[PDB]
């Protein structure tokens, strides 16, 4: 996954 | 109940917010003088904590054992009102397949969200840096909501980092990084 910061 | 107990208590107890370059972030004290925050949120040489200006005494951005981000910075400061040590809540082991994420950042300031099911997705990319030890809770979570608290009455199980789609993403903060610091 490439999750992004929030 | 003793869940939503746990949450408003380290809330008031060892939350608080650092303002710095990237916005407000939910300043996690674990102990004494050491608090954790993001490491996008980028810390600087002075913050402002609770809108207290205080400087770095010590800003140490933990990486993991397999020399990869962590994104935890930890954020040391000459911090004269203590933080209660909460190390004991923070697990290696979470068995807390039940959290509840507890946003005090700059889109939700005091904000409990009970996030239900959370897991692991182990080693991803975050924002296109590879992070070890990410937490996947199947919950829509946005932007804004980074920095959050994931903790249950116990347990602390890290902070949210961030996202991806509906999973929201948070980073594991396993007690073998902490208890060994001092």
């Amino acid at each position: 996954l490439e999750a992004l910061f929030q | 109940g003793p869940n939503t107990e746990f949450a408003l208590s380290l809330l008031r107890k060892n939350i608080m917010t650092i303002t710095t370059s990237k916005g407000e972030f939910t300043g996690l004290g674990i102990h004494d003088r050491v608090c954790v925050i993001p490491t996008h949120a980028q810390p600087g040489d002075d913050v402002l904590v609770n809108g207290q200006k205080i400087r770095v005494k010590d800003k140490y951005k933990l990486v993991d054992p397999e020399n990869i981000n962590l994104e935890l910075t930890v954020l040391t400061l000459d911090r004269n009102e203590k933080f209660r040590d909460i190390r004991g809540f923070i697990s290696e082991d979470l068995e807390g397949v039940d959290a509840t994420l507890v946003v005090h950042s700059n889109n939700f300031t005091n904000t409990i969200l009970e996030v239900g099911p959370v897991t692991m997705a182990g080693l991803i990319n975050l924002s296109s840096t590879p992070t070890n030890r990410m937490i996947r809770y199947d919950y829509a979570t946005k932007t804004g909501q980074c920095g959050g608290v994931l903790c249950a009455t116990g347990k602390i199980f890290g902070i949210h980092v961030g996202g991806n789609g509906r999973q929201g993403f948070s980073a594991q903060l396993k007690k073998q990084y902490f208890v060994e610091k001092q």
